[PDB]
């Protein structure tokens, strides 16, 4: 990274001597190969995003792998990582839901539907009917006042996931379910406790 | 400016200094004019059958190096005159056998070179061809160190007469 | 015979990285601070490779490398820092004075109030 | 070209073709001097990426072992460790003449046969000149300043000397004779335009500071004022043997020979700093816990940071209980489980420390906590095998007893190795593995007789050492 | 300005994000944005419930926040409280309720004789004026 | 752990002794020829060592001291410091000929003793040949860029001068005749394309 830097505390005929540049180029190129890499690592950690892989994944487990995505987007990992550590004053809410989404799913509307209950216990037990709340305008009104409570399921329209899926064909509904309810598990479910309580996931 | 070193002078100005070679000599003194010696004796260079007023200045020049003393019987001379003119100058007289001979180039009338060689003392001529020739006379056979020229055109004179430059330099084994 | 090579200039005589850190912390925030006690003189074109030259000749001292590297924020020798930028250069005893008193009992550094 | 280590050979080789490919060396041969030049500059490279490594090893918090660099991240993490706290011991009182008083004034002044300082925490009551109190090793220290000049985030500091021992903080801001008490909310949270607010944070070189607010975020104290730092210090677990006499000193002094004090009990429930590997190990759970009490994890860390002493703590969100439960309970709802060991303390004494906690505690929104006592689960293990027979087989089953008892007790850190709410059970291919690393045995068989998987709400499950069998038998060597 | 007090100002602006995380920081957050209000207090679902005395099957989740302002109705404190709510995206599985404020005066008798160097009718305004600025 | 490493005359000596190992090249110690070569691997050696050192430094929060170092530092906080803002106020006009328009609109420069423009803001209307515009010490220094690659997060980076009086600065995205204008905007949220813009980025240089 430095070019004829021996030009300048060095005499003009020595600089010009025969064995004056080789010791001095073969010396540069030693640096070049053995000190510099250290300091374009360096650099890139100065950065958010100029952080090279090593470094990204070394500030990536040191906390754990159960707190990340795993991505092979790695352009946007910086990204990604950046919007985990600043929404940590807002990640009480969906928008971090939303923060997984991004690529998890490369932005998918996901609504975070509560579970409704009856107050007519004798009639319906608590936990035993779950009403929707896209459902909860034309069913609930009959159950009389609608417990609600923080449980609840997560709906995505089929509509948009065949969609992002890119599939024109055969759709695997099982299958796709049992995939993307394994993501939630696995970057979205920690997210969860105590006060979310997770009952089942559902495709609108 | 003070940085820059350079090698031959032209017309830029500056201080030079010796290169990075493998071999050296010197030689500097003034003269005496005191008392004087003479002697003959084969050396390097020199013009042979010739008187040459040597002093500290130029015993190592002009007599060029001393010769390897299992190099023949030649090393009396110059181990004599080594220890002669450290202190004293001398007019000392130089020959060589008629087994030697120098070198000429000839430039014909489109300026073509020829290369030749004549025993010392040869006078050579030029006939209607062989426009014109220059010989060495030093007394180097151009082997150690080799001697090159290198001419182009150059200003004219106040009278506007074309001119051309040449200069000459000697030439090392390692390049110098 | 007893003999042993060392000098009693090197900042780095702190082998605590962190602590050399605040040091040059502190030693920035005066040399950007506007104190009087300070030089008052600008960049030569040459100093780009070599900054302390300027060390060397109003000091005789290359212990202020350091100093003018932190003070103009170069990242390497081979390239340049503006000519004419202001620098500030503080009495030298005043340094090692503060260093002294930082590895023998650098402990409070901020302030001392009472026994 | 990597970052991967080299080899001085390869280093020598590397050097060597550079040469012979370079041309000047070609003009120039003979230089047998560049051979051992190399050689000097090969095992000056391999110290420099030494310190390379070095760098890299204190470049992040995991890989630096340093506590001056776990501070500095600690630091930019914004998490700052706990103090030590006074050890306190129960003492008797008969004083010797009749002009004491029998009810001594709030906070009176001792010293002990070791020179300690020691403070009571309560008024002392004599029943006929005789009363028993507890008092702890407990001193004061204040510094106060005046403030002269205007800065935003006005910023104070303070010395080791004091911060060594340092247990409780007050902050008195006196303007014009007007002296207040100042609350302090991190990082400024909740701090209004001219809230009674500062942030207090370590420093790596143990330093300890505070600083105000902007005016616009933080009360900015006025021109003229002084600020008050009064700090009560202790030196942490100082035990000191019960049935010894006390001094008074100080204003006390003059009741010291008048009364007479005799300790009866042992000086103890003292703690002291915590090691630099846990303050590294819960700066990183800090980072996790993203300074904000939400979650489960969150929850026990905050009680295991404020509860020293416990073994471990557990606790389950409402989710989770109702996931083991298999029902909908709406009595369950926003309900947490918890439930938590101690070395020295029972499940009840545990429930009732953390239902105390959570009343004092009021940073919760309707969260209702169930408490269950934790189940021990003990288990016995039969190692049977041959070892070398070099060594004392009595010693060598003392020696795996002692080593059993240290990792897998019924009290043993291994449950909490990190102290951040992080509770472990043992595994079976745990206790091979610590046995392998211990390789005394040339071969060997562990049964694990009674052997239970916790359900990991409240088992503790741990290894039956007194009961634990050892077929231990001298391998031919 | 300089370079220092930039690095702070960088690293504790991030107390200005918003960041409410209970009830009371909500009642905060609503007194120090809307000047002028007497007091802004919520009750959660356990406060109604130890109102209450018994359980409540609607009170589940729910929040009722009253408050007063000298200058706004319940209406308009209401109305604020709502706007703030959206101003403010930071909720999950808990509904928020206005509560009415009930008005509960009381009267004070106070039966004497001052000294004839005062004033019957101004010390009666005084105190007037004190207790309504204090306790009015 | 921590990272130590002799001193200068140390090393040198060090050095000087292992360099005496060979009888034929032992005994040049003492001479310039050595000291030159030695204080020549000493700088250079000190050099890759204590600016690795400064480099870790600077890798600190509150060890930032260049401001480039604290702009990177802010950058990756995702806060700007308080720029430099131009006072503002009020200028009189007034007419010198019948020739001087009525009318003087916004966008147009006003050269001081100094030169120092003054963007008005603005429509001047002289009543009489009296006329005022709001007037502050401000200019536009327009540059462009050409999209090499399509690089995700792809660097656009201006001059020091840019850097330094950057008070404000305007993103006009213009294709084939065709101008959009983008902003820099932080704090992501929702799923989906938030935006279409660019982002904020700061290099140590």
């Amino acid at each position: 990274m430095q070019r004829s830097w021996f030009n300048h505390r060095l005499t003009s005929a020595k600089q010009k001597s025969l064995l004056y540049k080789s010791l001095a180029d073969l010396v540069q190129s030693m640096m070049d190969t053995f000190v510099d890499p250290w300091l374009e690592r360096i650099t890139n950690r100065k950065s958010i995003f100029s952080m090279s892989k090593e470094d990204l994944e070394t500030r990536t487990n040191e906390l754990g792998q159960f707190f990340t995505i795993r991505t092979s987007n790695s352009s946007s990992v910086p990204m990604l990582l950046q919007q985990r550590l600043d929404e940590i004053h807002f990640k009480g809410t969906e928008r971090p839901i939303n923060q997984t989404i991004y690529r998890e799913f490369n932005g998918i509307s996901v609504l975070w539907d509560p579970i409704y209950a009856p107050v007519d216990l004798e009639r319906h037990p608590y936990g035993t009917v779950l009403i929707p709340e896209s459902t909860l305008e034309t069913t609930g009104g009959t159950f009389g006042e609608m417990f609600l409570t923080s449980r609840g399921m997560i709906s995505i329209p089929i509509n948009d996931l065949a969609r992002t899926m890119g599939i024109t064909g055969t759709i695997d509904q099982s299958a796709i379910t049992e995939e993307i309810l394994r993501k939630f598990n696995q970057f979205v479910k920690p997210l969860l406790p105590l006060h979310i309580v997770f009952d089942g996931l559902t495709l609108y | 400016s003070q940085y820059s070193i350079q090698q031959s002078l032209g017309n830029a100005s500056g201080v030079a200094v010796s290169p990075i070679n493998a071999d050296a000599t010197l030689s500097t003194g003034v003269a005496l004019n005191s008392s004087l010696w003479a002697g003959i004796g084969v050396f390097a260079r020199g013009k042979p059958f010739t008187v040459l007023a040597v002093t500290e200045s130029n015993y190592e020049d002009v007599l060029g190096e001393p010769l390897k003393p299992s190099s023949g019987s030649q090393f009396e001379p110059i181990r004599h005159v080594y220890e002669a003119i450290q202190q004293t100058s001398g007019y000392v007289v130089r020959a060589v056998p008629d087994d030697a001979k120098f070198p000429i180039i000839m430039f014909d009338e489109s300026g073509e070179p020829a290369y030749s060689a004549l025993p010392y003392g040869s006078e050579i001529e030029l006939d209607s061809g062989e426009a014109f020739a220059i010989y060495v006379d030093d007394g180097d056979p151009c082997i150690s160190p080799t001697r090159e020229l290198t001419i182009e055109t150059a200003t004219a004179d106040s009278a506007g007469n074309e001119r051309f430059l040449l200069k000459l330099t000697q030439t090392t084994s390692l390049g110098v | 015979t007893r003999q042993y090579p060392l000098s009693r200039y090197d900042d780095r005589n702190i082998a605590d990285p962190i602590l050399r850190a605040e040091l040059r912390k502190e030693v920035m925030l005066m040399c950007e601070s506007n104190d009087k006690n300070l030089t008052i003189y600008y960049v030569l074109p040459d100093e780009q490779y070599r900054p302390d030259l300027l060390a060397y000749r109003m000091w005789g001292i290359a212990e202020l490398r350091w100093v003018v590297t932190l003070a103009a924020g170069l990242e390497d020798e081979s390239q340049g820092m503006t000519v004419g930028k202001k620098l500030k250069l503080p009495p030298a005893t005043w340094i090692r004075e503060m260093i002294r008193h930082f590895q023998y009992d650098g402990q409070v550094i901020g302030t001392l109030s009472i026994a | 070209m990597s970052k991967t280590t080299p080899t001085k050979d390869s280093i020598r080789a590397e050097f060597e073709e550079l040469v012979e490919k370079d041309s000047f060396w070609s003009k120039f041969v003979g230089s047998q001097f560049v051979s051992m030049l190399t050689l000097f500059i090969t095992q000056i490279v391999y110290r420099c990426f030494q310190y390379a490594d070095a760098a890299l090893a204190e470049g992040f918090i995991s890989t630096a072992t340093r506590r001056s660099s776990i501070l500095a991240a600690a630091e930019t993490n914004s998490y700052v460790g706990t103090k030590p706290t006074p050890s306190s011991g129960m003492i008797e009182i008969t004083a010797t003449s009749e002009d004491a008083p029998a009810v001594i004034p709030k906070n009176m002044p001792l010293i002990s046969d070791d020179q300690y300082p020691y403070m009571t925490m309560d008024v002392c009551r004599l029943v006929d000149g005789t009363g028993t109190v507890e008092v702890a090793q407990l001193e004061i220290q204040e510094v106060t300043y005046t403030v002269t000049a205007a800065k935003e985030f006005l910023e104070v500091v303070l010395s080791k000397a004091l911060t060594a021992v340092c247990y409780k903080l007050e902050v008195f801001v006196t303007t014009d004779g007007k002296t207040t008490q100042w609350s302090s909310s991190t990082m400024f949270r909740l701090a209004g335009s001219k809230s009674q607010v500062y942030v207090e944070f370590y420093k790596p070189s143990e330093q300890l500071g505070v600083r105000f607010g902007d005016g616009l975020i933080g009360q900015i104290p006025p021109e003229g004022s002084t600020i008050t730092l009064k700090v009560w210090c202790t030196n942490g677990d100082i035990t000191l043997v019960a049935g010894q006499n006390l001094t008074p000193v100080d204003s006390a002094a003059n009741l010291a020979n008048l009364i007479s004090v005799k300790t009866t009990t042992p000086i103890t429930a003292g703690t002291d700093a915590e090691t630099t590997e846990i303050t590294r190990n819960r700066a990183q759970y800090y980072l996790a816990y993203d300074d904000q009490v939400v979650w489960g994890g969150d929850y026990t860390y905050f009680l295991v940071r404020n509860i020293p002493g416990l073994s471990w703590v557990k606790a389950w969100g409402e989710g989770q209980q109702e996931k083991l439960d298999g029902a909908y309970n709406v009595q369950n709802i926003n309900k947490i489980f918890i439930s938590g060991w101690h070395p020295n303390k029972s499940q009840s004494e545990l429930e009732e420390m953390i239902l105390a906690a959570f009343k004092k505690v009021p940073n919760e929104l309707n969260k209702k906590f169930s408490y269950k006592e934790v189940r021990k689960l003990p288990f016995k293990i039969t190692i049977t095998g041959r070892i070398s027979a070099s060594l004392t087989i009595e010693n060598v089953t003392d020696e795996l007893k002692s080593a059993l008892e240290t990792k897998f007790g019924r009290d043993s850190t291994f449950f909490d190795p990190n102290r951040v709410g992080k509770y472990i059970l043992i595994k079976k291919k745990d206790v091979w593995a610590f046995i392998e690393t211990l390789g005394y045995f040339r071969d060997f068989y562990l049964e694990f007789v009674e052997w239970n998987e916790s359900n990991g709400f409240y088992d503790f499950v741990y290894l039956d050492t007194e009961n634990s069998t050892f077929n231990i038998s001298y391998e031919e060597e």
